[PDB]
């Protein structure tokens, strides 16, 4: 029913609808010197659904609750995007981070805004990870492909370590202990003619049922990452659909703002546009 | 890069 433009003291301005004091209906608000801008709805002084832009031309858009990103949205970061699901203001649940220049990606759950939980790794060379992620590392179990060789075992910090095996499309596999992506501990190597090769890198054949039961395992948390990768995807997908309804209310809040006040200098196109 | 959003008035509190 109101509204108007609203000037702080530290160059930034609200210009939209209020009710009852509060932020209302649809909005536009700058930052200190008017650096960075939210446009979109509103609900009685908290965001809905909007874009957020960065000086730099960076971009949320989606939904937001109490405050902060929260819902589905899509983040624009220049080295990456992300789309999917957001937590009080972190990347997760479910979500996509996608490279902007390659193949990259990672497809599956987060924790506290990094990968964690299970999901699916895919490398700028087209490889993947599929498993067990702790912190934004592989740490678990989980099944490494290459570009056809393909580890599944034990991961700690990222790398393997642990019981673990390693076997290329020519037959050349390793069964035995590891110890930093390295050979290491007992553990025998068979050849592609059958050659069996060096024990310690007896209780090697301890080592390897070790390497073979934690290949199994690797194999059943990559079947749980697969499960996690695709509702990630399907998140993903959801989080299009907010991406654009954010934009839907941003473009009503710039109209109502230039209504409102048609002096008032709107940035956020001017960020977007070499970006 | 951080989200800037202004307390209190015309906005709900935040924490």
């Amino acid at each position: 029913m109101s509204g108007g433009r609203f000037d702080f003291d530290d160059g930034g301005a609200y210009c939209g609808g209020w009710e009852g004091g509060k932020a209302h209906g649809h909005g536009l608000c700058t930052g200190p010197k008017g650096q960075g801008e939210y446009s979109g709805s509103w609900n009685f002084g908290f965001e809905v659904a909007g874009v957020y832009t960065w000086p730099s031309g960076n971009t949320f858009e989606g939904y937001w609750s109490q405050g902060k990103r929260h819902g589905l949205g899509i983040e624009t970061k220049g080295r990456w995007l992300y789309k999917g699901e957001w937590t009080h203001g972190f990347k997760g649940r479910y979500g996509i981070r996608q490279s902007s220049s390659s193949g990259a990606k990672y497809e599956g759950t987060w924790n506290n805004g990094l990968q964690d939980g299970y999901g699916t790794e895919t490398y700028a060379d087209g490889g993947t990870y599929q498993g067990q992620f702790t912190n934004g590392m592989r740490h678990g179990y989980g099944v490494r492909q290459s570009v056809t060789e393909t580890y599944m075992g034990e991961w700690k910090n990222d790398k393997r370590s642990g019981f673990g095996v390693s076997e290329r499309s020519s037959g050349l596999r390793y069964e035995g202990e590891w110890l930093d992506n390295l050979r290491h501990g007992y553990g025998c190597t068979t050849l592609p003619d059958g050659h069996r090769e060096e024990g310690k890198y007896q209780k090697v054949e301890h080592s390897v049922e070790g390497a073979q039961r934690a290949a199994a395992i690797a194999r059943q948390k990559a079947e749980i990452a697969a499960s996690r990768t695709s509702h990630a995807k399907a998140k993903a997908e959801a989080a299009e659909q907010a991406a654009l309804a954010a934009n839907q209310e941003s473009n009503i809040a710039r109209t109502l703002a230039r209504e409102l006040a048609p002096d008032f200098y709107q940035p956020g196109p001017e960020y977007q546009k070499r970006r | 890069e951080r989200i800037f959003r202004r307390t209190g008035g015309l906005f709900g509190q935040v924490d």
